[PDB]
C-alpha cells in the first residue's frame, strides 16, 4: 500500500481530488507532471506513476534535461540539442577559449550543467 | 471558438463563463489556442488570463488546436501540439488534451509524432462539502476518450451515505461498459466535495475515477476515469449534470 508520492521536481495532476485517498492499493497508478528543466524517462513532461509491490514506479519520476547553450566564441553545432541527466558533451572552443579549470566536457546533472558550458 | 479566444467576459454569457487552465501549462511555459484565425497565449503564472467558456456551446466538445512551448537561451521552443478538447457544462468544465506531437529531442527546432491523451484539470464553482443536499441525485452526460468522444455517463449519489456509483457506456475503444464502482464521497484540502474510487470491467478492477460536485446545490459533476487494458492506460474525460 503506497502512501502519497513524494514526486521530486514534478507532482500529481488532479492533487485536490486525489490526496484524501491515500494509501493506495498495489496495482493503482496517477498521471503525473514534471516541472521546468525536467521530464519523464518516457521524455514527455507527463506520465503515470505506479503503486507496485517495490513501492512507487518509476522510481525516479523526474529526470533532468539539460539544452545546450550558445557559445560565444565557441562551435555551435550542438546548440539547441537536448541532453538528459546523465548524459556529458565535448565543449568545442575557438582556438585561445577554454572551458575553465581544464575542462574537456560538461554533464548533465539534477541541478544543470556541470560545469556550466562557457568558452571564457 | 475564435469568440473564446478574443472576446471579453458578460454576464449575457450561458455560463461557465471563464476557465483557468493552469494544469494544461506544463515546464512553467506557455500554451497557445488557435481556431478559426483567432489565437490567445495563456503563461503558467498568472491566474488572471482565462479562456471564455461563456462563448462555448453547453454539453458539447470544443476543440481547439494546442501548442504548449517554453524558453531556453533566448529561443522559444515547441514542447508539444495537438487538440485541446473542453466539454462544458453550467458550473463545471472538463479539460483534455490529444497529444499528437512532441519536441524532437535531437532537432529541438522541429518535432516528432508521440499520441498520447491526457485528462489535465477541471473548472467551474466547486460544491462545498455543507452544500450537499439530503437523499439523492442523478447526473447524466458525456464521457470522452483518443478519438472516442460520444461516450455516456450515468452516475448516482446519496448523499446521506456519502456514497456513489455510475457507469461509462458507449466509448468505441473499451471492450465493456465501464463500472463506476460504489465510492466514498469526501471533503478535500478546501473543503469541496468529491468522490475516488474503481473502474471496473464487471467486478474486475482497472483502474481509478474521481469525480467533483459542482454548482451550489451539487447540480454538476466532472472529472476523469482510467482504465488499464494490458500495459495500456485509457484515459476518459467524464462530466454529467441533473436533469
Amino acid at each position: 500500500p503506497c502512501d502519497y508520492p513524494d514526486i521530486k521536481h514534478g507532482g500529481l495532476y488532479h492533487e485536490n481530488m486525489r490526496r484524501p485517498y491515500f494509501p493506495v492499493a498495489v496495482g493503482k497508478y496517477y498521471s503525473y507532471y514534471c516541472d521546468e528543466h525536467f521530464e519523464t524517462p518516457s521524455g514527455s513532461y507527463w506520465d503515470h506513476i505506479h503503486c507496485t509491490q517495490d513501492g512507487w514506479s518509476p522510481a525516479v519520476p523526474c529526470l533532468r534535461k539539460c539544452y545546450f547553450p550558445y557559445l560565444e566564441n565557441g562551435y555551435n553545432q550542438n546548440h539547441g540539442r537536448k541532453f538528459v541527466q546523465g548524459k556529458s558533451i565535448d565543449v568545442a572552443c575557438h582556438p585561445g577559449y577554454a572551458l575553465p579549470k581544464a575542462q574537456t566536457t560538461v554533464t548533465c546533472m539534477e541541478n544543470g550543467w556541470s560545469p556550466t558550458p562557457r568558452c571564457i | 471558438l475564435a469568440d473564446a479566444l478574443t472576446a471579453p467576459l458578460d454576464h449575457k454569457d450561458k455560463g461557465l463563463k471563464s476557465l483557468t487552465l493552469e494544469d494544461s501549462i506544463p515546464q512553467n511555459g506557455t500554451l497557445t489556442l488557435s481556431a478559426q484565425g483567432a489565437e490567445k497565449t495563456f503563461k503558467a503564472g498568472d491566474k488572471d488570463n482565462s479562456l471564455n467558456t461563456g462563448k462555448l456551446k453547453n454539453d458539447k466538445i470544443s476543440r481547439f488546436d494546442f501548442v504548449q512551448k517554453i524558453e531556453v537561451d533566448g529561443q522559444t521552443i515547441t514542447l508539444a501540439s495537438g487538440e485541446f478538447q473542453i466539454y462544458k457544462q453550467n458550473h463545471s468544465a472538463v479539460v483534455a488534451l490529444q497529444i499528437e506531437k512532441i519536441n524532437n529531442p535531437d532537432k529541438t527546432d522541429s518535432l516528432i509524432n508521440q499520441r498520447s491523451f491526457l485528462v489535465s484539470g477541471l473548472g467551474g464553482e466547486h460544491t462545498a462539502f455543507n452544500q450537499l443536499p439530503g437523499g439523492k441525485a442523478e447526473y447524466h452526460g458525456k464521457a470522452f476518450s483518443s478519438d472516442d468522444p460520444n461516450g455516456r455517463l450515468h452516475y448516482s449519489i446519496d448523499f446521506t451515505k456519502k456514497q456513489g456509483y455510475g457507469r461509462i457506456e458507449h466509448l468505441k475503444t473499451l471492450e465493456q461498459n465501464v463500472e463506476l464502482a460504489a465510492a466514498e464521497l469526501k471533503a478535500d484540502e478546501k473543503s469541496h466535495a468529491v468522490i475516488l474510487g474503481d473502474t471496473r470491467y464487471g467486478s474486475e478492477e482497472k483502474g481509478t475515477y474521481h469525480l467533483a460536485l459542482f454548482g451550489d446545490r451539487a447540480q454538476e459533476i466532472a472529472g476523469s476515469a482510467t482504465v488499464k487494458i494490458g500495459e495500456k492506460v485509457h484515459e476518459i474525460g467524464i462530466a454529467g449534470k441533473q436533469l
